[PDB]
């Protein structure tokens, strides 16, 4: 059983966007499909629901008259058509099913898709190394990282050594700078003895601008 | 709209403690209540369905109970991996409503941060801007004070902080502070320092470098 959302991204105020929720491992005709959203740093808010077999739908008062939910049963996919988007509609949008023997709760959720309602435009991130130095050591342990700066909209993902380095990694929550652009650092603590011997590369991904950067972090 | 009044908003407890989160439904919803656990940056996961049934695969330390319009989620023995925001949800009537959420933090022994300072890269300086980063790694409690000093002058309004969510294994936090200056302003000074004040430190720790 899997729910996979797509279609999220940057849209101007007053604009329109259609989210998709591709289901697999079950038939959407047998369950109800819900849309639940979450504004940055806020709680969960149910948005809409559909019974795909007969198309009966229900909406939250906050989206009524602007959002429409629908389904293509042959494609096993549900949709969220959003018209007249407002700044307050900026949120991660999740789809969910009401399924099982007698659960009648949301047992399976999708990963979510971020929708940013803003008049600002797309900026890829600038990636710089946070080089390990004598000022970045602490008794056999060094810190190094990458500064992922001046991007819009969210999100960016960071990994180290294509996913082979995960322990000691800290990718900080992005912060909005005064310029209206996001910034974050991803750091990792490693053995000091590994500095001139192990290779460290941060893999940055910014899907909103189709950017993928692999920066090698060398000591100096 | 049937309100789900969740309490408390935040909660802090030691490993092994019995934690109780309550949701008072403003109306009778019989047993049509579910509980979800949400880890940072992840989708909510179902814990309890039908007010008291444990969802398959969820650890036995989680339990749900109904008492009229009040519902409870109990973690009998709080583990470090239980750091998350918990949400109740009624599905008796449309709209299905969620509680405001409960942020559960794990109490642990005091841990001083390891402090690291990072000068701006030559690549960024070439591009005409300078970001200086100070890292406070794996500390507890979350409360920490970071001050920037550029040639002993206390900086104000030119830095931003970011704090990681509590670690699921060691219950610590990490903090980054970024000081931003133009390349021109940056080259007018020599010592860039970050002074850290934390409960685990006897006296404030200073990490610094001399430009060049």
């Amino acid at each position: 059983v899997q729910l996979v959302e797509s279609g999220g991204g940057l849209v101007q105020p007053g604009g329109s966007l259609r989210l998709s929720c591709a289901a697999s491992g079950f038939n959407i005709k047998d369950t109800y499909i819900h849309w639940v959203r979450q504004a940055p740093g806020k709680g969960l808010e149910w948005v809409a629901r559909i019974y795909p077999t007969n198309g009966y739908t229900r909406y939250a008062d906050s989206v009524k008259g602007r959002f429409t939910i629908s389904a293509d049963t042959s494609k096993n996919t549900a949709y969220l058509q959003m018209n007249s988007l407002r700044a307050e509609d900026t949120a991660v949008y999740y789809c969910s099913r009401w399924g099982g023997d007698g659960f009648y709760a949301m047992d399976y959720w999708g990963q979510g898709t971020l929708v940013t309602v803003s008049s600002a435009c797309t900026k890829c991130p600038s990636v710089f190394p946070l080089a390990p130095s004598s000022k970045s050591t602490s008794g056999g342990t060094a810190a190094l990282g990458c500064l992922v700066k001046d991007y819009f909209p969210e999100p960016v993902t960071v990994s180290w050594n294509s996913g082979a380095l995960t322990s000691g990694v800290h990718t900080f929550p992005a912060v909005l700078q005064s310029s209206g652009l996001y910034s974050l650092s991803s750091v990792v603590t490693v053995p000091s003895s590994s500095l001139g011997t192990q290779t460290y590369i941060c893999n940055v991904n910014h899907k909103p601008s189709n950017t993928k950067v692999d920066k090698k972090v060398e000591p100096k | 709209d049937i309100q789900m009044t969740q309490s408390p908003s935040s909660l802090s407890a030691s490993v092994g403690d019995r934690v109780t989160i309550t949701c008072r439904a403003s109306q009778d919803v019989n047993t049509a209540v579910a509980w979800y656990q949400q880890k940072p940056g992840k989708a909510p996961k179902l814990l309890i369905y039908s007010a008291s049934f444990l969802y398959s695969g969820v650890p036995s330390r989680f339990s749900g109970s109904r008492s009229g319009t009040d519902f409870t989620l109990t973690i009998s023995s709080l583990q470090p991996e239980d750091f998350a925001t918990y949400y109740c949800q009624q599905h008796y009537t449309t709209p299905p409503t969620f509680g405001q959420g409960t942020k559960v933090e794990i109490k642990r022994t005091v841990a001083a941060p390891s402090v690291f300072i990072f000068p701006p890269s030559d690549e960024q300086l070439k591009s005409g801007t300078a970001s200086v980063v100070c890292l406070l790694n794996n500390f507890y409690p979350r409360e920490a004070k970071v001050q920037w000093k550029v040639d002993n002058a206390l900086q104000s309004g030119n830095s931003q902080e970011s704090v990681t969510e509590q670690d699921s294994k060691d219950s610590t936090y990490s903090l980054s502070s970024t000081l931003t200056l133009s390349k021109a302003d940056y080259e007018k000074h020599k010592v860039y320092a970050c002074e850290v004040t934390h409960q685990g430190l006897s006296s404030p720790v200073t990490k610094s470098f001399n430009r060049g």
